């Protein structure tokens, strides 16, 4: 959209389902949201 | 509350703007000697890659593809030549913002790091002209000698040197935010080391912001980010 | 509600592409000739350019780097050529669409606004075709004529002309639009200079838009506007 | 997104602070947001 | 929930971007090979093409417009390579993702559509190689012969190339998709025809984003999807 | 945004108002918005 097509989001996808793993994606999951969240009710 | 801080704000985006126009007419006075500066190192690859063609049987040269080329590729470069020149006056202006706002603790701190993180990217580009762009630019060329025929046009030579000099002048002052954080103490080698799996995410986002939608160029950018943040974790663990 | 004006607007809707379709026919049919009408400013310009450089010594032409690119320019000028010829149907078909809605007050300030803004518009790519492109394209070639070779290709050239040209008759009907609202009154010269405020904004989002993401490409289109919003405050003003 | 970069978008905020100025960028402010809100409810 | 299939889903996505890198460093070893075999047509073009042109007078070759596009087409065209040759690692490891989800019952139906799917894209890589680009290369060539000097560049002749080869091989995946969803049994000629009125919706869709922003390159590819769309309505039709 | 331009926009709207017509374009806009609901209350 700014610069990123589509397989720069897959991608970076990859790159964090690699790293992230298993645990701590969920982490960051409910992280991003209660972040977006935050910025919601504000 | 935010009256007076847009008030002030106002008067100094005006004058950061002034610089920047000040410094876009004196650079266009001057746009000949810059691109003959920007164009250097690309005639002598050519010559050398001409003398090695011409010495294994035994052209090219700068173009224009455009008809607005050269006339857009000298008001690019008077443009980038101004913003340069306006950026002491830009930090200036910035700084004048947010000193009030800075304790007298850290005040002592913005100054030799704005001095270290100039010199830093000052030798950047140095480095980036003089040292790494007669090899790269050289080999690129000779890379497709045997095959194409070197028709470089200005105008996307002029992007990609700019966008080699910007990134190299970044790329020395990565590993200088993070020895200044590391002296006065607000990270550590096990931060900067568990971390790194936001980090790598982070990097290869940069990287599509900075790239061409092409993942080929997202990698290749996001390889010398990832060599960074190594540089980055080696001087933190030194300190 | 809808379901009345969405199948009158089908039918019109499908006249409109209709026409444009044998519109594009006929284009590719002389495809050749407003080719030839395009390019012959560009030929016009090498050609006296390279009389100035075979005079300071005492080459440059027009070529193609996509392989599709001749049949992709015939393809773009012909579908460009199409529309223009498909307006005077796509017009009529707009006019029927909202006539009744229309009262017959201004029902008689359409039909002089039509024919009014779109003889100003052939003006504004006739100016520009025979006054603004043979000193502009001079000009702009000669800049880099002693630097580097004008390999000028067509693909990016047919966007650069037709962006001039279509440019420029809008460029006409700005000034033509502010005097049709002018006369019977609407706006004075006070509206439109303490809305400016906002108008810069405006222009600055329409710069881009209209030009790549470049800033430079953004100052260089908002500054045209600027002086058609100044020429409309005369206009006004002396109305 | 549509042709509009990053940097794109900071010229036009730049323009922004400039002309509308101290005053009369809030009123913009509040009169975007309650468009925005006219379009949301409708 | 997903903690089983996430921990399943990093293991053997790994196993698939390591493919990815030993599939680029061999393609990269044997560039030349792969470059060769793709630039191949092009000459074949501008040979064939020059003589044609030396006949009615009784010149133009590939170039490079960018300093890095010879390394760069380099490695773009072995990365290509690279996920062709990974492909057999990748698909393995996708069906070992989905085998148990799969039942007996359709478990035996998607070995012979991967086996039929890829038999039929590598014919239509071969056919638009070995058929189509000689005449459509040459044609394409000799359109703009007697206007323009051919100044080929390697740069968008990748870009190019690959899409037609990439194309025409799911080109010809379109017409074997179709026929395997009939055999079957789950669509007739008459939910193949009345869902057209989406398609076609869906069709636009799908050529704007496969295309730059042009209209003409939206139309230019929604005219062969349509067909494709036309050829899977007599497959249905026939079985 | 993604590789589609403005201009890109309104030949897709054309094409759905040119060949859903008068009828089945009401149903498809309220298919589109319970799809749209459906991913949201999920």
């Amino acid at each position: 959209m700014f610069g990123m097509g589509f397989s720069e989001i897959l991608v970076i996808a990859l790159v964090a389902i690699l790293f992230l793993g298993p645990d701590k994606l969920p982490e960051a999951m409910v992280q991003i949201a209660k972040f977006f969240n935050s910025v919601r009710k504000t | 509350s935010m009256k007076p801080h847009l008030a002030e704000l106002r008067q100094r985006l005006a004058i950061s703007v002034l610089a920047v126009f000040v410094g876009f007419i004196i650079a266009f006075t001057f746009h000949n000697a810059i691109l003959g500066w920007i164009t250097k190192p690309l005639n002598n690859a050519l010559i050398q890659v001409g003398k090695i063609v011409e010495k294994r049987e035994m052209n090219g040269m700068i173009t224009t593809h455009q008809v607005g080329g050269a006339f857009f590729v000298a008001l690019k470069v008077s443009f980038f030549a101004g913003i340069l020149m306006a950026m002491p006056v830009i930090l200036w202006q910035l700084w004048l913002f947010i000193a009030p706002g800075l304790y007298d603790n850290e005040k002592k701190m913005v100054l030799p790091f704005v001095v270290g993180g100039s010199v830093m990217f000052l030798i950047g580009v140095l480095f980036a002209y003089y040292v790494v762009t007669p090899f790269g630019f050289q080999f690129l060329i000779t890379f497709g000698s045997f095959l194409y025929t070197p028709l470089i046009n200005i105008e996307d030579y002029v992007g990609f040197f700019t966008k080699i000099l910007i990134g190299f002048g970044i790329a020395f002052e990565l590993p200088v935010v993070a020895y200044f954080l590391a002296l006065l103490g607000l990270i550590t080698d096990k931060t900067l080391k568990d971390y790194f799996k936001y980090a790598i995410v982070i990097i290869f986002l940069l990287a599509a912001f900075l790239t061409p939608p092409d993942v080929l160029t997202q990698l290749l950018m996001a390889a010398p980010l990832i060599l960074l943040y190594g540089l980055s974790i080696l001087i933190v663990h030194y300190v």
